[PDB]
Parts: structure tokens; C-alpha cells; sequence
């Protein structure tokens, strides 16, 4: 899910 | 246009935790489609274009709750020859099913590893600061695709 | 004999 957080 | 299901919403965004910012930026995303972790959807159901707030989302309306079974021992053997496997360091492993799955090394004792399969804001409270920049139908591919283009 | 890794790095 987003936010994408790498 | 209010936010709401189907919707393409773009927002603009600070994502905090503990008093630091992890993130800033902006996104857009299908709301309703579990595209957006539900605590900032939720958050976000209703407002109009233009509106700022901010949300505070606990971890289990976040990246969900920390996992024990995420955390595993593997030996140094299974990673890449040439691989710095230190404490914070990312890798993948890979599912049943073939796709990837990130993980961070949290230990390495001798030739124990322990690594951390979990999101890596998985068990932490957010807080957000958040401004709708648009709000628009989604077509019907996006519907067909899930996300928005 | 060294095992096959099952990690990649990315
Ligand atoms: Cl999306």
C-alpha cells in the first residue's frame, strides 16, 4: 500500500 | 468533487513518525481499492479539493502491527558473495509464488543472521499533514487495473 | 560444496 516507503 | 470510492485523489504529504519526517511528496491514488493504508483513506474520505488536515494513524491503521514471525535467522551462506551483510542492509528472498520480499538485517552474530521481513514502519503510529491537491473520476481502465494510472 | 543463496541483493 501506499505510501511507497522503500 | 468530494473524495470518495472510485476516485483518483492526489495528495500532498509529510509523513512523520516520532517527531522526525520519514517522507514528504506527493501521490495520487484509487481510493476504495485498498491502494492507500487505511488509517490516512479513511482519513481522507469526504474531504474536498483544497482541504489540509492532519491525521494521526496508529500502527494497526498504518503499516500494521510487527510481526514476530517476519523475524527469522538464516545463515550468512545465503546471501550474495559479495554482499555487505550488516545491520540496516536490504535484500529479497522470494515467496511460493515467486514474487519478491524484501527484508532488512537486524543481527549477524557469527554465521547467524537474523533478518526482519516486515515493513519496515510496520508497529510504529503515524502522523500526517495533508493537503487534497485534485479529485477526479477514475476511468474505467483504471478500475479494471485497480490504481490509478 | 557451498549452498545455492536463496537472498538477492536489490
Ligand atoms: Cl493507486
Amino acid at each position: 500500500m501506499k505510501p511507497f516507503i522503500f | 468533487m468530494k473524495v470518495g470510492q472510485d476516485k483518483v485523489v492526489t495528495i500532498r504529504y509529510t509523513l512523520q513518525v516520532e517527531g522526525e519526517v520519514l517522507d514528504q511528496g506527493e501521490l495520487s491514488y484509487l481510493h476504495g481499492h485498498r491502494n492507500l493504508i487505511p488509517g490516512l483513506e479513511e482519513a481522507l474520505e469526504g474531504r474536498e479539493e483544497g482541504e489540509a488536515f492532519q491525521a494521526h494513524v496508529p500502527a494497526e491503521k498504518a503499516y500494521g502491527p510487527h510481526d514476530p514471525e517476519g523475524v527469522q535467522v538464516v545463515p550468512l551462506s545465503a546471501f550474495p558473495e559479495d554482499a555487505e551483510v550488516v545491520p540496516g542492509a536490504q535484500f529479497y528472498a522470494q515467496d511460493m509464488e515467486g514474487n519478491p520480499m524484501p527484508l532488512t538485517v537486524v543481527a549477524v552474530e557469527g554465521e547467524e543472521v537474523t533478518v526482519d521481513f516486515n515493513h519496515p514502519l510496520a508497529g510504529k503510529d503515524l502522523d500526517f499533514q495533508v493537503e487534497v491537491v485534485k479529485v477526479r473520476e477514475a476511468t474505467p481502465e483504471e478500475l479494471l487495473h485497480g490504481h490509478a494510472h
